[PDB]
């Protein structure tokens, strides 16, 4: 009973659908909690599924997430860019780290954030144990990833790269109005 | 059947309907009234919870689900009749008693009902759920049945009149000649 | 059979629905236990679902909750303010911390509390380990949240901000009659 | 078969019920084990559900419980007093602590206890760690609850308040006939 | 597939029931493993269910149990005496402690054990840490239970109370024929 | 999908049963792993169920078990002897200890082991800590079981009691041909 | 959705089946991971089930297994040699230890191995703690198993016993072409 | 609700399916997370299943995997080569280690990855404790595997063997454009 | 449709079918032959797995799983009509060739079809799942399209000796005359 069922009339009958499926049907996908491989894999499956049902209609991605694994998040990131319909991202609760990264990656003009939501950005974390030679290899890879993430932030936010470079040095929290000014989101939803 | 409603789209909008011989009906001087019980079953249902919900938005579901938007958008109005109030019941009872008086007058007898008797019948029969519908039964059992026996078996035929009054002790009705 | 099934007759026949789904149909949502991300993610889904079903009817939120994560709670808070129908909150058992915060956020005139329930309010908790520079950043953010929560409490209760500021310094417990006087709730439900 | 299925002859067909759903249809609710938020929340949902199905018929609450969280129990307690139909409670196995509290809260004349069941009552337990001022606040709250619980015991049992306070300082066990004399229950069921 | 399904024909033949439900349908209830509250709660529910189904048809209770919580077991004990139809208890494997207690509580003339069952009886176990005042309360409480259990054993077995008290001082094992002579059971089943 | 589903045609053919249920329908019961109370309560339910289905047909019990609790094994042991149809026991993998005990208990002439199986027999194990007085009681209890276990082995194998007693003092392993010579089984199934 | 469903058209075409059940229907059984008793029992149930469905068609056993318990593996080993239809074994991934043992036990001419798979063979492992007398018994028991295992390898591979005896002294790894040359498998499947 | 249901209208109805099964129908298989035996075993089952459904159509394998067990991966590797239809492998997120190995193993010209993915290759890991003789055996086997993996990389990428030999001594990370130049993939997907 | 199936069983049981005009058909003098292709559909399916297996089935069992026993029990038999052998498909192609020659003889054209051509057409047209049915098409196009063309174009005359050799690539090595 963790997730309730809802019933909706269709045509020749009515159908009982897990509330989470009921919303997928409306092209609403929820990304919550840590971004990892299995959850990311499922979001990608949902986006591909919605793209096929109607390539000409927007997909809404609700984000309430503290962050997660970049690799997993990039598969979400790339699918959003690949598929034809716009993906409109909405930040509720929080979008931190990789969550913030995906939030700004939504379709321009359609990135929304609720009034009391917090967005947080910061350079990638990681680490490695091993021989100095292996450390060197892994250190370079994380730096390349950092650079790559910095480039995508600048692209999606409109900030210069130098400005993004400075602003992610240490965790930077933005209130919803700050996210708008900064360019992480286009607007704030308030009341219907 | 809901497809039958489609016949009215052109009636409501153009005042016409074409018969199978191709002649046209002309409704421009016709007042169209459609009645319905849609939404009632829902408005009368009790909700589950600590706070009873207001189920007056029956118009928002049954009327909207039953009548296609193009049908609805051609109506002048959707008018919600209310449940009758107790003030109305008193008026309804007076009305029904008058109908009774007329039937009796035609048989050469007449009926007087005291105000106490009227208030009693009104109070007894009121049921918000069934509107004015049961009041006719309360009158049927309290006034018409007694009278039919008096009319049919000679107690109240030619030569008399009946007066009905309420006592206070039992709140029972009296009768006479 | 952890959660019993109930059966109701509608149109064509009877439908069997987990008791929790049976109540969702009555526009009743339960918020119990800790407020966290998955729990909030679900409550928001339920409120959006009910808003669509009939935008003109109240949604009843039953609260019996010790508190939880502010972020998760704010997504609930924002959805309630955003959606068109009034959300009427009812406190049973307890509404503490974040739970109290959401209780007062219900539609004005519709905040109810059962007579033996307790409502408890306090400034937000949090913490952080790291470099003095990071500590400052995080300290700065929790204080902004405290300030933000204080404003919303004052807004919803009618208390001045300074009074709210003083009253949440340390846990404050209110009995249902105290919640009414304070303005956290509008009235006490007693007997049907 | 964690829980057995049963089938019922009615009109349209047998369907099936998992015993507890089968008994919910007969207006019987089972309260067992520790009283906590989730279980209490489920009982409240069941009582609201039954109140709606038929406001004029009694609801039977079977109690076999060692105690539990007062707050959670408080939501059950208030729902029972709020809803229109009488709630008849039956103690089997044990009704201890909060379980005993709810047992006596049933409709007067309808509190029953099976012959070999034990009812146990005691003042509330709790605790707190923190600053002396934080201890002071929490100590006052538990004492207010103790006072409040004693007031309700006296109300439902008919004992004077002074007597209830004395009798709950230390755990008090009552056998079914002792519970009847004390006034926790009205009578003992024996044989059908 | 821990518990197999069985198919039974009727009229239409559409009946697929977990094997334990298939047996509940034949008035057979299985009590196995430790006696606890949830288990006991389910057995009571099943007996009430069968009592209603047909008040004049024995209920067969299969016991294979090492013992358990007395309180929980007493709710089975009381239900068995309360309900109208006889409960016939069959001991297989073992009936120890509380299991033995329930075995002897079955209807007179209908209590029996398979040839190699063992039945074991012994005074109640328990314990308690606390202040000497509380120790005193709890110690009296367990002694009353012991006395109460002793009376019921004597009632059901026909042994004098003094004899039954002596015999439970220490664990006493009885073989199936010993249980018959003692009076714990009436007979031994052998072959179909 | 841990346990695969199979489809069987009937009339309509609307039958999907986990493979375990499908084989129960062919009167095949598998006894595997440790013999305990919950498992050796399902074996019993299945045997009673098959006996009713057709009292005149054999039940095939596949044994692959290292041993287990004697008590649990005895409910199986007695059910097999009590019911009417022959139970044919087949040893695959191993039948050790209590498992061997049940293997030899199958119907005479129908006990058999696949050729590379292993049957192991040995006196019962147990233990007990407590006062010297209780130790004596429990020691007496295990010796009676040992004696009873020895009598039944001699009965079913045809070995004298004196011989069966000597052969179980220490673990004795028997190959399938040895089990046949000894008398634990009647034959070896080789090819269907 | 750990295991996806597949849909198959028939006459009505309504059936859906866990992909593993869909394959069981084609007489394909998968043996993966460690060989233990519960797994083996399930494989045996599947083989008996297929033997009953159609005694004249081959059963395909896909093996990808590191090894496991010999006793458990022997129940598969003997079932394969008992049931009427040939069992064709296919090695993919690995067939080590007991896995290799079962691989070679498939029907002659039908033992296949994919080209990059590995097969590993080695004498049985085991151990025992106890009195010197018990150690001897158990040591004798494992050596008999080793000897028996060596005899079956020679039977199925065509190697002399002396050669098998030497080759399993220490872990021996064979590539798919080596398995063919050695006689563990008959051939390598390459492309359809 | 971990995996949402989707519906599709075909002939006579909706057929809901776990989004993962809905995609299997489109000949899409996901490989995510660690490559192990159970996962791999399931992927092989899916590929065999699709091959039978339509031997002439491509199977799309989505890879987002950090690596895993080589043996398990070879099970997948060989099935992809064996089955008739081409398997087109798509890298999203990451393809590391064995994951990269499988990525390059797709049908030539059909191997592709998303723009921000990462592919990482390295020599195999392993280890062993035991006698020097066994160490020698196991060390030799891992080296044979390394050699075998090196050849397959060279085969599928077009790199000389020595170049592969050098490139995999230490972890090597490749951005999507480098994977293309290296020959691990044929192209980068960008936008539909 | 199941009601065809049900009426056939009623006829099998009583010998008659009753008409809307009350007339009765008497089946006591008839033989009922029903055909089915159920037993050939299953055998042509490929199994899932690395090794395809033999899906040959018992056609009689396939019938058992489709048809009811009430039906089967009212039959004298269920008979399997097997696939055709090489010499049979040759008898079939030769019959078609002879028919072609009859048409050509009406015009006066003599067509020589080599034995290799005869074997090949039989092998190419024949489909063990569809038997000789497709033979109509292997002969209709391969042995006729070129003749129609030479005759209609006028390169071939009403008479003349036209031959078709078959080559190693199985092509029709047609001629003029």
């Amino acid at each position: 009973a963790l997730v309730p069922m809802v019933i909706e009339q269709t045509s020749r009958g009515e159908r009982s659908f897990d509330i989470y499926s009921r919303l997928l049907k409306e092209r609403v996908i929820f990304l919550t909690g840590q971004v990892e491989d299995h959850m990311a894999n499922l979001i990608v499956a949902q986006m591909l599924f919605l793209e096929a049902e109607n390539p000409e209609k927007d997909i809404y991605l609700y984000i309430n997430s503290p962050g997660g694994v970049i690799t997993a998040g990039m598969s979400i990131y790339d699918t959003m860019q690949f598929i034809k319909p716009d993906v409109s991202t909405i930040c509720m609760g929080q979008a931190a780290s990789m969550g913030a990264f995906l939030l700004t990656a939504g379709a321009k003009g359609k990135r929304f954030c609720l009034p009391n939501s917090r967005v947080m950005i910061h350079q990638p974390l990681g680490g490695y144990q091993g021989q100095a030679t292996d450390i060197e290899i892994h250190a370079r890879e994380i730096l390349k990833v950092k650079g790559r993430m910095n480039e995508l932030m600048a692209l999606h936010t409109g900030q210069s790269l130098e400005q993004i470079e400075r602003d992610t040095e240490r965790d930077r929290f933005l209130s919803a109005p700050e996210a708008v000014e900064y360019g992480l989101v286009d607007s704030i939803l308030t009341h219907r | 059947h809901p497809d039958v409603f489609n016949i009215l789209l052109q009636v409501m909008d153009n005042g016409t309907l074409t018969d199978n011989n191709g002649r046209k009906a002309d409704f421009r001087n016709v007042v169209l009234v459609m009645t319905t019980n849609a939404g009632v079953r829902e408005t009368e249902r009790k909700s589950i919870g600590l706070i009873h919900q207001d189920n007056s938005t029956d118009a928002m579901e049954e009327i909207k689900k039953i009548f296609t938007p193009e049908f609805r958008n051609r109506l002048d109005n959707i008018i919600w009749f209310d449940h009758l109030s107790t003030d109305v019941i008193h008026q309804v009872v007076d009305k029904f008693i008058v109908e009774l008086q007329v039937q009796l007058d035609q048989k050469g007898v007449s009926l007087e009902v005291s105000q106490e008797a009227r208030n009693w019948l009104a109070e007894k029969g009121y049921d918000r759920a069934m509107g004015a519908r049961p009041m006719a039964r309360v009158i049927q059992d309290n006034l018409k049945k007694p009278l039919a026996n008096e009319l049919l078996f000679g107690s109240l035929v030619d030569g008399g009149q009946v007066t009905v009054a309420l006592d206070k002790e039992k709140n029972e009705l009296t009768y006479g000649f």
